[PDB]
């Protein structure tokens, strides 16, 4: 765990998430999706803990399923996340919280507009254009600033993401092993497979 | 040992009928005449003392009681039963709501969780309905003054006015023909005595009648001065004296 | 109403008493333990042509050394296999070995009187639990809903059990090769039950030191069943 | 007859008649004997059978090294009260090195059975206990019934048709309780004890079941072709 | 603050033979510099053939010996009094000593 | 009706029948005395040899709670000890907190809330048994005697069982008697003489005497069995007075 | 007709086991009286020991709650005895919570309340007693409160209880009506008690011996009873009179 | 809690509480389950006494209990969402553990279980509800119906009925469907289930519900016209 | 023991029935009529009241049409009391959906669960059923404008109209009718309290005998208004239906 990235464009939300595995002195895997889909139109990427990241993603997973065969219904993307900050803010009060940070990215198909949530461990939600968690933040948010437009195509927003991932193999102390990218819109959840 | 009683005791029959809830009706209807009249500025209940015996002091035992400073209940059937149900009425005005707001329930409101007190005794396990009619009259600043009967089901009405217990068909009657929207405080009172009378039938004094009323604010009976938000209790017990002042101008 | 516990003027709980008429409405099964491995067979009776047969299982495995058939109220046999189950794979972990038929059976057992005013009522369905371990060897356990269990060189329960144990009496002798005891279930089974016995309605199964709990297939019953009918018919 | 619905109700006259009915399982049960001597106890039980080709019902249990007894009516209630009391005779030599005395086992079981009588929901045990056992006071016998009731005896016998074998003992009294320092010769009594409780029906190599315990003797039981010496 | 554990020296060793096995200790058991018994066994007979000893805290070792032999005790009650084998014993002292994982037996066990 | 059929249930005259039938099975049981004596108290029972195969001394159904206290009863025996087992508790737990011995007038009551207990919910049946009990305190010598109902009283003499009326007879002329009291060795020997005289209510089998006994000068106020060359003095001296 | 085993209503709104456990306080077959000096407040009883057997010293149903409370029962000894630990457990913790000594009245309340429970809840049955509690309160003064198994309770300016109840009743109203005030207008405890025992041998119509009466009598900060010389000087009195 | 034994056993041996628990099965809509060569299919009954309904919001009479796996049921309607919503519950529950979805198999002994433990539990009665469930197992394309019941006892069927006058249509389906050649398509298996119900139903309008499951998750309702057409069409048949 | 005064409230008959939920119903089919019409934009919800007393406060009262939040409201059939707990629990379930997930509760989702609640009393504790039939009104996004009931079985179905309470027989044959799916409010309005004034057991209906409620869209642009009716306003559409 530790780079995940999210932008919203004008039809569509991209996520990538680096591939690395690393545990001590040694890269345990370089090929780890860091990812689970929670509904056919809502994707949700994960950093955070050992152990807890997957199964907190997985617990999420299994009750918007739930959630989805009881009412023959999928929830929007603002309901997600909004069920997903209260479990995280329930959890950081626990015995032992859940140490993990995630993004959300989602298409409405009722308003048919992308969306964005960027929650942290604490339960702090935020939408926004374009979200990173962990150090890559640091990096990406001010890159962003500069060459993010809102009326952008999902082309341009895999360009403006290139750009970001670059960044962050000249800058970055550690080998994160490049990064899975996963583009959410109107047609549901679909994998680049070549970046 | 333990309550293996976990079960209803109030139960439907084949007719739709709740057997214990009529049989506490029948218990209200059995128990001695209380009243409630509302006016324009106040609101009056009423009650017969019956004594048990000549030696016991009626001045011990309060058939009409304070449940806050704004709010006052009487009633009709089994006094026991009264007395925990004021006890549990006044500590969850306080627990449900004066903790968490600051202030004291409105009149609509402490009635409704006493009626929750009242239906649960229909539906929990091992224990029997309340055995008593209850009439809340009560003022708040936004829904002004207010008369509520509170029955054994738990179900509640609002009132202009009414009478529970042994002569309450007859009493009702009376109430209707008196009763007016212009009424003032006063007026109230005097109907209520003349109306409580009827049912009466030995001595008719302050000494045998319990009353009080929810009327202006008395500073005098606030024990403490220096807020002037705090203006005192609406509720006031008439007292033996001022009830015999007004059954001589009857 | 009156006492789920209670006992009666003759000295038996009503309820222990009650599920043993529950047992006797069953489908048929029996067991023959040998020298050579214990037998057991039962009747599957499907209600309607329409069900499929292979589905009704009423012979169950609890460990490779442990096998179960079942007749009575069989909806209630499925936490008790579970227990034993459970039981089993539990003192295996606990002590490195195979757990006793008898240890087993035990254990089973205690599970029977737990019910009252623990579970509501009574087991409404009688267990013949079969095994072997190296202490007593090949062995047969009747298991009951009041807590008891027999061991029995051969044992039938159900619907045709008192007429199928009568016959059970003259056959059984100390020197049974499995083949025969396999033949004689059959035999015995076609006897007291209603329909007509084939692969499809009646199932066989056996347990062996070498080979452990195996449900036979309907192809190998088969194949018993018509060698059954040529040696019945050869005198 | 209207109150004999649970345990907790007496009758008219003072009878507990769930405790009278449990007692009644005690008499349909298979006959056991019980006997001592001032060195030596025993137990003979008379084992039942479902049919000839079922295994005879086991009566007797060990307890303790020092300490066992044989049962008659319900055999699970007999396991339970077995187990309670391996638990207090083992609670006795954990905690304290001390072997339980046979007379404290008596008042644990006699204590255990007579909050089944009293309370609502629950039943008597349906069973009668013979313990025996060798303590610090020598040789003990001990006759437990599920009213709670617990009687310490030279001998005695429970189950069907046992009056039999409790007269032949109130008549032998004399005789058996000296055979001191000789096994064989008490449990040869014994046997000829549960011989007169016999109907048609005569004593075989597996369904007789002898156990006996000692001064230099634990509670040891004997079956199978160990038991064709007696017969 | 109070400390639950102590050392109560000693040492124990054991050897197997083709027929036969061997469980040796010294008999000495101290506290810190002090002496407390030149004579205080700590190898025991368990039953069923097998000898066992805990050595290293003495209150855990004489706790543990005390559980298994009761251990054996019970397998002889609920099994139709079957002998525990050696390997089944090793099996039942590992569940003893692994219930304690987070508050340990402090010894190191030879049977 | 069906008012009897429940405990806890009042009939329409105020009774608890429930109680009065448990009432029935202490009067099927043996006889057992107590007697308040100068400094202590003494306690004798009736024990029904039912068969030769019964040991001698060795049925005891006298108990002691803490070392002050000896209890005895009438009727089914299993009650009785489940009592005393609460009654040692009690006790127990009085000296834990405050030290001192439990007295016997608080040691009463505390049996008594827990037999009344019994007689207050359907879930529990009352207790079937009588119990006679007391000992020495700081305040000296106190006799109680306690019935199903909960109900107790202090006792000059005390009785109960199947031979109680005749047991009660008897102890009224030592009271008329012995105005200025009686001594506790004495009063060993008395007790022996009236369960005798009070065997005559059960005389099919023969049966084995029992005593106990609690005195401030005789036991140092302790409770003690009465064994051996005093026993059999008070058996010799009972034997003398039917015959 | 299981209305009638338990605390629920009958068809008429009719508690019978209440009604029940009213008729069981006279059980016993004894009479108790309750009447309020200036500074005190006395109460006394009728005492039968029928068996000659029994230590008269221990028969009582006087029972002292807390140092200023005192406690008469009407009804069965156990019941009793089981209202009187209850209260005494109520006064203490009362004093421990709240800082000063329970009043007779909110002692009376609490019974009644308890009492009250036992007519509503199933599994608890109504204990059938009549508590009649004195004091002299530090508020109220001289205090007669009586509590019933049907959870109700009242202040009294005199009372009585037990079978002939009525005939006592109406003894001390026509006096009550004669004197034209609320109490017996006496100095001394002493001639209260005196005036009790009088009202009662008229009401009764029987004489009493020491040993035939129990009294009970409350102070300003204490509540004693009284032996039985302290009965016969008080007997004494009234026949030299 | 409330810990009485309502279910026990009579001296006839029977357990009556779960033995009237299937007559409210026996007095519910009629439901059907017919399972083809590569097809399940699931037909409903809708008694026709309900005009002014809405059936857009009306619950339906099947339900889906993973995207490969339907329930189907006939009693009371309220205890069957309990069995329903426990189902629906422990099949992902299985998925998030084994990371496969439920066998039908599987989810039916599940659900059995349920039944089967409100049958001697102390304070409840048993479910009165019997269930057909219909599906495909994982990767597997052999079709699957089980049936439950009350009792607790659950068995595979060929094609089974369950309701009121259910014994009329296992009449009609024992003669009418072949086990050596089940329906080929899936046109040939609705149309037998439709056959089925309409020796029972009354009218093919609004009162027959058909449901078509077949491999890898492909679940589809059929509408009114798409089922009044077979109405149509084996009507037009009969008369000969 | 106590097994002696258990009634068995949650026990089949012989003939399959829960002897406690018929009987429940049958009381319930005493209380004062509730009708439901829903129409394609709005939905009415009309009550008749308990034989109303002249001295009752009729404009401060609330017997029959309860808010459960700003898009659903509910009329009760049966014990007032009953309803109540109800009523608590299903307006705080809706909120707890809020909390959740950010989003008002679809109507269904919130009549499940309080259908689940009152289905639990019939299965299991022991315990009496809610002597209550619903109707809920209510609009979500999904589904638009929802007419639901409920009964004390924990059984519930949709509607476009429907009635409980006293003479739904006559009521539903009614309603049944005269009804159509291109039917406006202001219509249903005027169906909803003809076919009351045929139906009721009084002499004539009246403003000061009614609880009368609308959920339109008839606020500005987009958005759903509950109307709960003052007693002046129902005077008024009494008059102008031409009923008084
Ligand atoms: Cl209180
Ligand atoms: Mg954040």
């Amino acid at each position: 765990m530790d780079i995940i990235l999210g932008i919203r464009v004008q039809d569509s939300v991209i996520l990538a998430s680096s591939k690395a595995v690393t545990r001590g002195i040694s890269v345990l895997k370089d090929s780890d999706d860091k990812t689970r889909q929670l509904s056919p139109h809502t994707l949700m990427s994960f950093a955070g803990e050992a152990g807890d990241t997957v199964q907190f993603a997985e617990y999420i997973q299994a009750n918007i399923q739930l959630y989805s065969i009881r009412e023959d219904y999928e929830l929007s993307p603002q309901a997600v996340s909004s069920f997903v900050r209260q479990e995280l803010a329930k959890s950081i009060r626990s015995r032992r919280p859940y140490q993990v940070n995630v993004l959300i990215g989602g298409y409405d198909k009722k308003k048919n507009k992308p969306e964005l949530y960027q929650i942290d461990y604490l339960g702090t939600k935020v939408e926004l254009p374009y979200g990173a968690h962990g150090y890559s933040g640091f990096y990406t948010f001010s890159l962003l600033d500069h060459h993010y437009r809102p009326d952008m195509t999902t082309e341009e927003g895999l360009d403006l993401l290139k750009l970001c991932v670059q960044e962050l193999e000249k800058r970055m102390p550690m080998d994160f092993k490049g990064v899975i990218v996963k583009i959410v819109d109107k047609d549901g959840i679909r994998q680049v497979d070549d970046f | 040992m333990t309550d293996r009683y976990s079960f209803s005791l109030t139960t439907f029959s084949p007719s739709g009928k709740l057997g214990q809830i009529d049989y506490a009706l029948t218990a209200v209807k059995q128990g001695v005449t209380s009243l409630g009249i509302k006016a324009t500025n106040g609101v009056v209940i009423a009650t017969e003392k019956k004594s048990s015996s000549p030696l016991a002091m009626s001045e011990t035992l309060s058939k009409v009681s304070l449940l806050t400073p704004d709010i006052g209940a009487v009633y009709s059937g089994m006094g026991p039963d009264y007395r925990v149900l004021v006890d549990k009425s006044r500590k969850v005005a306080h627990t449900s709501y004066k903790r968490i707001y600051g202030e004291y329930p409105p009149t609509k409101l402490l009635v409704s969780e006493v009626a929750k007190i009242m239906q649960e005794a229909t539906q929990s396990g091992g224990v029997r309905p309340f055995g008593v009619s209850l009439l809340i009259a009560g003022h708040d600043e936004f829904n002004g003054f207010s008369l509520y009967q509170v029955d054994p089901s738990g179900s509640y009405f609002p009132w202009k006015a009414t009478a529970i217990g042994k002569g309450s068909v007859a009493a009702k009657t009376f109430l209707e023909k008196r009763w007016n929207d212009e009424l003032e405080l006063e007026d109230a009172i005097h109907i209520a005595l003349l109306t409580l009378k009827e049912s009466v039938e030995g001595e008719f004094n302050g000494d045998t009648i319990e009353l009080a009323i929810i009327g202006d604010e008395n500073p005098d009976l606030l024990g403490y001065t220096g807020i002037p938000t705090d203006k005192g209790p609406r509720f006031r017990k008439l007292t033996s004296q001022e009830i015999n002042d007004r059954l001589e101008a009857l | 109403d009156r006492g789920v516990s209670t006992f009666s003027p003759e000295g038996r709980l009503f309820q222990v008493e009650y599920s043993l008429e529950a047992i006797k409405l069953g489908s048929t099964a029996i067991g023959i333990a040998t020298k050579e491995g214990v037998v057991l067979g039962v009747e599957k009776r499907a209600t309607s042509p329409l069900l499929e047969s292979d589905s009704i299982e009423k012979i169950v495995e609890i460990d490779r050394h442990i096998g179960c058939a079942m007749s009575g109220l069989t909806a209630d046999a499925r936490s008790m296999i579970e227990h034993a189950r459970t039981a089993a794979v539990t003192h295996n972990l606990y002590y490195d070995e195979d757990i006793n038929v008898e240890s087993l059976t035990q254990s089973v057992c205690d599970l029977a009187l737990r019910f009252g005013e623990l579970m509501s009522r009574p087991f409404g369905v009688a267990l013949l639990i079969a095994g072997h371990d190296a202490d007593d060897g090949y062995q047969l356990f009747h298991a009951e809903p009041s807590g008891t269990f027999y061991r029995y060189n051969a044992k039938a329960i159900g619907s045709g059990s008192e007429g199928a144990q009568a016959e059970l009496l003259n056959e059984w002798h100390s020197s049974l090769t499995l083949k025969e005891a396999e033949l004689l279930v059959l035999k015995i089974l076609k006897q007291v039950m209603e329909e007509k016995l084939d692969e499809n309605n009646a199932q066989l199964s056996c347990i062996t030191k070498q080979d452990g709990f195996k449900i036979y297939d309907n192809e190998k019953t088969a194949e018993l069943i018509k060698e059954l009918k040529e040696k019945e018919a050869a005198e | 007859n209207n109150y004999d619905g649970d345990t907790v109700t007496f009758s008219p006259t003072g009878r507990l008649f769930q405790v009278e009915y449990a007692l009644e399982a005690i008499k349909q049960g298979s006959v056991t004997v019980g006997l001592r001597s001032n060195t030596h106890a025993v137990l003979v039980a008379l084992k039942r059978n479902a049919d000839e080709l079922s295994s005879y019902q086991k009566k007797i249990i060990k307890c303790d090294e020092h300490m066992g007894l044989s049962l008659a009516g319900l055999a699970p209630d007999a396991r339970v009260l077995s187990n309670y009391l391996r638990q207090q005779c083992n609670y006795s030599s954990l905690v304290f090195n001390r072997k339980l005395a046979v007379e404290r086992a008596g008042h644990l079981l006699c204590d255990k059975a007579q909050k089944n009588t009293q309370s609502y929901g629950g039943r008597p045990y349906g069973v009668g206990l013979l313990i025996i056992g060798y303590d610090k006071s020598g040789a003990h016998l001990l006759e437990f019934q599920p009213s709670g009731n617990v009687t310490e005896l030279y001998g005695t016998a429970i189950g069907a048709r046992s009056q039999g074998a409790k007269t032949y003992l109130e008549r032998t009294l004399d005789t058996f309780i000296k055979i001191d320092g000789n096994p064989d010769e008490l449990i040869k009594a014994g046997v000829e004890a549960i011989s007169q409780s016999l109907r048609d029906e005569s004593l075989t190599v597996d369904n007789l079941s002898i156990a006996i315990v000692g001064k230099d003797t634990p509670f040891t039981i004997y079956d199978g072709e160990a038991v064709a010496k007696y017969i | 603050q109070f400390n639950p554990y102590g050392d109560n020296g000693g040492t124990i060793l054991g050897i197997a033979g083709e027929d036969f096995a061997v469980l040796a200790g010294d008999t000495r058991n101290i506290t810190d510099y002090s002496i407390n018994s030149r004579y205080e066994p700590k190898v025991f007979d368990c039953g069923d053939n097998i000898v066992m000893s805990a050595n290293g805290f003495a209150a855990d070792g004489d706790a543990l010996v005390k559980r298994f032999k009761n251990s054996v005790k019970w397998y002889h009650f609920d099994h139709n009094d079957k002998k525990l084998s050696i390997n089944s014993a090793a099996r039942n002292i590992q569940h003893l000593l692994y219930g304690k994982r987070f508050f340990p037996y402090y010894v190191h066990t030879i049977i | 009706t069906g008012y009897d059929l429940s405990n806890s249930v009042f009939s329409p005259d105020g009774r608890n029948f429930q109680v009065e039938y448990a009432v029935k099975a202490v009067e099927n049981g043996t006889t057992s005395i107590g007697i308040k004596c100068n400094d202590g108290v003494v306690f004798a029972v009736e024990k029904l040899i039912t068969s030769k195969l019964l040991v001698p001394q060795k049925n005891v159904k006298i108990q002691v709670v803490d070392r002050h206290i000896g209890c005895v009863y009438s009727g089914l025996i299993p009650d009785g000890r489940h009592l005393v087992n609460r009654g040692r508790e009690e006790a127990a737990s009085f000296k834990k907190l405050y030290k001192t011995p439990i007295p016997i007038p608080a040691f009463a009551d505390r049996l008594g809330q827990y037999v009344q207990a019994h007689t207050l919910y359907n879930s529990v049946r009352p207790f079937g048994v009588s119990t006679i009990f007391g000992g020495v305190d700081k305040n000296g010598a106190h006799l109680y005697m306690l019935e199903p109902s909960g109900s107790y009283w202090g006792y000059k003499g005390a009785a109960t069982g199947k031979g109680r009326q005749s047991a009660k007879a008897e102890l009224e002329k030592l009271v008329d008697h012995h105005p200025e009291g009686l001594s506790a060795r004495e009063a060993v020997k008395q007790a022996a003489k009236i369960i005798y005289l009070a065997h005559e209510d059960n005389k099919e089998k023969d049966f084995e005497l029992e005593i106990s006994w609690c005195s401030l000068s005789e036991t140092n106020g302790l409770h003690k069995f009465v064994k051996g060359d005093l026993l059999q003095e008070a058996i010799d001296f009972a034997q003398k007075e039917i015959n | 007709g299981y209305d009638r085993h338990i605390t629920i209503f009958s068809p008429e709104g009719r508690l019978y086991q209440v009604e029940y456990a009213f008729k069981a306080t006279n059980q016993t077959n004894i009479n108790s009286l309750a009447v309020r000096g200036k500074d005190c407040t006395v109460v006394i009883s009728q005492k039968k020991v029928p068996d000659k057997l029994l230590d008269p010293t221990t028969v009582s149903y006087i029972f002292c709650i807390s140092r200023t409370i005192g406690m008469v029962v009407n009804g069965p000894i156990p019941d009793a005895r089981n209202a009187a630990l209850r209260a005494k457990a109520e006064a203490a913790e009362f004093r421990y919570k709240y800082g000063y000594d329970m009043p007779c009245d909110v002692l009376a309340k609490r019974m009644a309340n308890l009492s009250q429970i036992y007519t509503q809840r199933a599994y608890m049955r109504p204990l059938g007693v009549i508590l009649t509690f004195v004091s002299v309160d530090e508020e109220l003064g001289p205090s007669i409160y009586k509590t019933d198994p049907a959870g109700y309770y009242v202040g009294y300016k005199a009372t009585a209880t037990g079978p002939k109840q009525q005939e006592i009743t109406t003894n001390l109203e026509n006096h009550f009506k004669k004197s034209k005030i609320d109490h017996i207008n006496e100095e001394s405890w002493e001639k209260v008690v005196e005036f009790a025992i009088t009202h009662m041998i008229d009401a009764l119509g029987t004489e009493f011996s020491k040993n035939d009466l129990e009294v009970g009598v409350a102070t300003k900060d204490k509540f004693f009873t009284l032996s039985a010389e302290n009965i016969e000087e008080r007997l004494v009195a009234i026949a030299e009179q | 809690g409330y810990d009485r034994a309502l279910s026990i056993f009579s001296p006839d041996g029977h357990i009556f509480q779960v033995e009237y628990a299937l007559e409210a099965v026996k007095r519910g809509t009629c439901a059907v389950g017919v399972k083809g060569k590569n097809c399940v299919v699931l037909g409903c009954e809708r008694r026709s006494t309900l005009k002014l309904q809405d059936t857009r919001i009306t619950p339906s009479k099947v339900s889906k209990i993973d995207s490969h796996v339907v329930l189907s049921f006939s009693g009371l309607n309220a205890d069957s969402r309990i069995l329903i919503e426990k189902a629906r519950v422990e099949a992902q529950s299985h998925r998030l553990t084994l990371e496969d979805p439920v066998t039908v198999e599987y989810l039916t002994r599940y659900v059995a279980g349920v039944q089967q433990r409100y049958t001697q539990s102390g304070g409840v009665r048993p479910f009165g509800v019997s269930t057909l469930i219909a599906g495909f197992d994982p990767r597997d394309d052999e079709p699957k119906l089980y049936q439950t019941e009350p009792s607790g006892i659950y068995s595979s069927w060929s094609a089974q009925t369950i309701g009121r006058n259910s014994k009329t249509v296992r009449e009609f389906l024992e003669k009418n469907y072949d086990r050596k050649e089940p329906p080929a398509t899936v046109e040939e298996c609705v149309k037998l289930t439709v056959r089925s119900l309409l020796e029972v139903v009354q009218t093919g309008a609004k009162n027959i519900e058909i449901t078509v499951v077949k491999p890898d998750s492909d679940i589809v309702a059929l509408s009114s016209e798409e089922i009044n057409q077979y109405v149509t069409q084996i009507e037009q048949e009969k008369q000969e | 023991g106590s097994r002696r005064y258990d009634s068995r409230t949650t026990i089949f008959s012989p003939e399959g029935r829960l002897y406690q939920v018929e009987y429940a119903l049958e009381s319930i089919s005493h209380a004062g009529t509730a009708i439901g019409i829903m129409a394609s934009d709005g939905i009415v919800l009309a009550a008749e009241r308990k034989v109303t007393s002249t001295l009752l406060e009729q404009d401060t009262s609330t017997e029959k049409l309860y808010k459960l939040n700003d898009k659903i409201a509910v009329a009760v059939a049966g014990l007032t009391a009953d309803a109540e707990i109800l009523i608590n629990t299903a307006r705080i379930h809706a909120q707890n959906y809020l909390k959740t997930y950010n989003e008002d509760i679809p109507v269904e989702i919130l009549v499940r669960r309080l259908s689940d609640i009152k289905q639990g009393y019939t299965q299991h504790g022991g315990l009496r059923p809610f002597g209550v039939s619903f109707i809920y009104a209510g609009y979500d996004d999904r589904y638009g404008y929802q007419l639901y009931t409920s009964n004390p079985s924990g059984n519930y179905t949709g509607w476009k109209a429907i009635s409980v309470g006293a003479n739904t027989s006559a009521a539903q044959t009614l309603l049944q009718m005269d009804y159509k799916d291109d039917m406006k409010v202001d219509d249903a309005i005027e169906l909803a309290l003809k076919t009351l004034s045929k139906t009721t057991d009084s002499s004539a209906l009246t403003y000061d005998r009614l609880e009368f409620a609308t959920i339109r869209k008839g606020a500005n642009d987009g958005e759903v208004y509950q109307k709960i009716f003052k007693p002046q306003e129902i005077k008024d559409i009494l008059v102008k239906t031409g009923i008084t």
